[PDB]
Parts: C-alpha cells; sequence; structure tokens
C-alpha cells in the first residue's frame, strides 16, 4: 500500500533520462521565432482543458526566451534587436528555469536550460586609420623592417571570437604602381610588419603605394572577410 | 625558404562548449584535443592559465585532457579554460566553454532548526500547528524536497509538498504527553534519492 500513489508525483519530472539540465546551442543574430528547444520533454500536460501541470519561465533575463505551453517549446524573442555575441553586447549564454508545478499534489521542479551562444563570422576586419605611411631612407638595407604600424591594435582588428577575428596581412599587386609589390613584402602576415625587399633609388622612383589587404581567419575559405588599405611609402635622400 | 606556419585546433567543441558531468572521476579523459600544422611539425599539447591548471592536466604528446580535480556543478556550472598547442617555434592558444553536467549529489538540508511546538489538548482536527522547510542545491527532481514522517502518526501528517502539520485526530494528555516524530525531506531523483531526518518534538498541554 505504501508507494501506491507514487504515480501522482510523476507529472513535471523529465520524460527522458539522461542530465537535468537541458544544453542546446544556437548562432548568435538568429532571427525572432527561432526554435531554442524543440520539446522540453517534461511528464504532464500544460493548458488545453484539463491540464495536470503549470509551465511557466523563470530568471528569464531581459525576455530572450519565450515558452508555449502545450508544445513544452522554447522560442527566441529578438522583435526589434538582435541576439549578439560580439562586443559591445557579449551574450554568451542564456541561461533560464521552467518552472514545472504539479497540481495534483503541487510539488514544484525547476527544469534548467542553458542555451550557448554560438559564434558567427559577421564582422569584418576594420583597420583603425584610413591610410597609412612610412618614410624610408634611400640607403636602407635590403631586408629590413620599414613599417610596423600596424603593431597593438593599430592595423586591423575584427571584433569575432576565435579565428573569426584573427587577422592576417597581405600586399597586393597595385596595377597603378606595379612595382611596390616587388620592392614590399609582408614575410610574416600575421604582425603585417612590412620589410624591404629591392633596393631603392631616389633618382628612380620617391614614392610607392602598397596596398595591403587584411582577412580573417574564418575556417571556411568562401566565408571570410577581407578589408584593404593602402600604405605610401615615401624616400627621404 | 618557407617561414614557419604555427599550429592550429581543429576541435569543433571551441566553437560550441565542452560538457563535463560533475561525477566525473578524477583521472578519468575527458576529451583530446586536436590540431594540425602545414609544416608537419610535431605538436606539444599544454592547459593555460589559472582556472585551467587548476581541474585539468594534459598528456603534452597527445592532447589527452583528463581531470586533474574534482568538479562541481553547484559551486560552478562553467567556466572558460584555455588550452595552447606548440610546434616548439610558437605558441597559440584558445578557449573553449566547459558545462558542468548536474547529478543528484547532495541531501536536503533543513532550516530554521531545531523543531518544537507545545499545542493544547483540545486543537481540532485539522489545524496547522508547525511549518518544516528544507532546501536542496541539485538541479531539477534532485532539487525537489518531500516531507513525510517516519513512520507515518495517526495523530499527524504532514503535507508532502508544503512541509505544513496538522493534527489529524483527537489528542489526549492523559494518553500521551509529547510525541517525538522523525522528519524526512527526500530529494525525487529517479536513480539516486537523497534524503535527510530532523526531529520533531510536539508537547501537549494540560
Ligand atoms: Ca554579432
Ligand atoms: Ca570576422
Ligand atoms: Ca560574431
Ligand atoms: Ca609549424
Ligand atoms: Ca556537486
Ligand atoms: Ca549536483
Ligand atoms: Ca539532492
Ligand atoms: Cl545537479
Ligand atoms: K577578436
Amino acid at each position: 500500500m505504501q508507494y501506491d500513489d507514487d504515480w501522482q508525483y510523476e507529472d513535471c519530472k523529465l520524460a527522458r533520462g539522461g542530465p537535468p539540465a537541458t544544453i542546446v546551442a544556437i548562432d548568435e543574430e538568429s532571427r525572432n521565432g527561432t526554435i531554442l528547444v524543440d520539446n522540453m520533454l517534461i511528464k504532464g500536460t500544460a493548458g488545453g482543458p484539463d491540464p495536470t501541470i503549470e509551465l511557466s519561465l523563470k530568471d528569464n533575463v531581459d525576455y530572450w526566451v519565450l515558452l508555449d505551453p502545450v508544445k513544452q517549446m522554447l522560442f527566441l524573442n529578438s522583435t526589434g534587436r538582435v541576439l549578439d555575441r560580439d562586443p559591445p553586447m557579449n551574450i554568451h549564454s542564456i541561461v533560464v528555469q521552467v518552472q514545472c508545478v504539479n497540481k495534483k499534489v503541487g510539488t514544484v521542479i525547476y527544469h534548467e536550460v542553458r542555451i550557448v551562444v554560438r559564434d558567427r563570422n559577421d564582422n569584418s576586419p576594420t583597420f583603425k586609420h584610413e591610410s597609412y605611411y612610412a618614410t624610408v631612407n634611400e640607403l636602407t638595407p635590403v631586408g629590413t623592417t620599414i613599417f610596423t604600424g600596424f603593431s597593438g591594435d593599430n592595423g586591423a582588428t575584427d571584433i569575432d571570437d576565435g579565428p573569426n577575428g584573427q587577422i592576417e596581412y597581405v600586399i597586393q599587386y597595385n596595377p597603378e604602381d606595379p612595382t611596390s609589390n616587388d620592392t614590399f613584402e609582408i614575410p610574416l602576415m600575421l604582425t603585417g610588419n612590412v620589410v624591404l625587399r629591392k633596393r631603392l633609388n631616389y633618382e628612380d622612383k620617391t614614392r610607392y603605394y602598397v596596398i595591403i589587404q587584411a582577412n580573417d581567419r574564418a575556417q571556411n575559405l568562401n566565408e571570410r572577410r577581407t578589408t584593404t588599405t593602402t600604405l605610401t611609402v615615401d624616400l627621404e635622400h | 625558404m618557407q617561414v614557419n606556419r604555427l599550429p592550429f585546433f581543429t576541435n569543433h567543441f571551441f566553437d560550441t562548449y565542452l560538457l563535463i558531468s560533475e561525477d566525473t572521476p578524477v583521472g578519468s579523459s575527458v576529451t583530446q584535443l586536436l590540431a594540425r600544422d602545414m609544416d608537419n611539425d610535431p605538436l606539444v599539447f599544454g592547459v593555460s592559465g589559472e582556472e585551467a591548471s587548476r581541474f585539468f592536466a594534459v598528456e603534452p604528446d597527445t592532447g589527452v585532457v583528463w581531470l586533474r580535480q574534482p568538479l562541481d556543478r553547484e559551486t560552478k556550472s562553467e567556466f572558460t579554460v584555455e588550452f595552447s598547442v606548440s610546434d616548439h617555434q610558437g605558441v597559440i592558444t584558445r578557449k573553449v566553454n566547459i558545462q558542468v553536467g548536474g547529478v543528484n549529489d547532495n541531501a536536503p538540508t533543513f532550516h530554521n532548526q531545531p523543531y518544537s511546538v507545545r499545542i493544547p489538548e483540545n486543537t481540532p482536527v485539522g489545524t496547522p500547528i508547525f511549518i518544516v522547510n528544507a532546501t536542496d542545491p541539485d538541479l531539477g527532481a534532485g532539487g525537489s524536497v518531500l516531507y513525510s514522517f517516519q513512520p507515518p502518526s495517526p495523530f499527524f501528517a504532514i503535507d508532502s509538498a508544503r512541509g505544513i502539520v496538522t493534527v489529524i485526530q483527537e489528542l489526549d494528555y492523559e494518553v500521551t504527553q509529547a510525541y517525538q516524530l522523525t522528519v524526512n525531506a527526500t530529494d525525487q531523483d529517479k536513480t539516486r534519492p537523497l534524503s535527510t531526518l530532523a526531529n520533531l518534538a510536539i508537547i501537549i498541554t494540560d
């Protein structure tokens, strides 16, 4: 006879095995109405004309989450805004509780939902300045580093996380100054420091327009983003 | 001459999270770091930073990650750890979000003990006379408390969800002057429920 009534306590318990927290990942900047959890799998029926449970959200900071109690589904609520993982918003995860009240015995169980927000490559490299400049003496030896102006966030930065936000620098051929990519080199693409590759001649040529492109390091080559600047190099006598 | 190209991690958990159950035994492998190097350089792996070096260790030649001390979801539900990989010419690092998985590993703790109450012998049947409370920090069913008397009393009942104690049968001082009842607070974990006992003294007056 003891524990004959334990069926009364079943509603509000998980209708699945596995760990108590429900953990999902969703892309940053997902559209309003995006499904966060397809089915909470909680035993019992919320809503309808004869519910055995009541379901509601607790600790729903900034109301990112919306609950449909009948389907036990959780959705993103982002109308008039965006779920942004990047600075300045910095939303890396959303944690909410699905409170379940068992109507028959009045017990309350909290089912935690942890939503990990994944970074998208939605930002391009941005240069701090619109253009860059270097002055080099004509007698500068070949192999000398002549520009280091991308050091310490003075060059291109990228607000995404991981390789999405890491930059590589490369010199491109300049059809309006064809010898510039032959006279200068960026041998270490991660720094974008520029080194002299050919001997200079002030009596021949006094200015170079070096086209430098910064790209991020997204895993998918077709999702990489690029930005271009010009380094103007002037000789001094 | 080819300049050195630094290694890069390939694990997909860096793009999301790595879930590790709090009941994972110390010494257990939790994952294996994977990396590539365009020079085909042999790679050496490590853990980097304070909180990482605390909980994890890394086999340097294989990248196997293992638990150096226990996790505890009740203390820390998630944290960020930085791993390193090196081709002996440069070291690169990358951070991963660790989500700590819950299991039922606490019993409930009672509030406001000791429990004692004096009631007159003519307290009517149905009268609520006391409220017991206990909390439990585990997630979900493992954190939801049920109260009972062990064994049940023919003179008092306790509401299983609310902890309210009521008189259910007429009292008689000359027969019984005091009751020492055991209250059980249990969580509702399916596989490993945990519980705690408290005494409740009910003193009957004149
Ligand atoms: Ca963004
Ligand atoms: Ca980017
Ligand atoms: Ca991003
Ligand atoms: Ca290498
Ligand atoms: Ca624990
Ligand atoms: Ca626990
Ligand atoms: Ca517990
Ligand atoms: Cl837990
Ligand atoms: K970045």
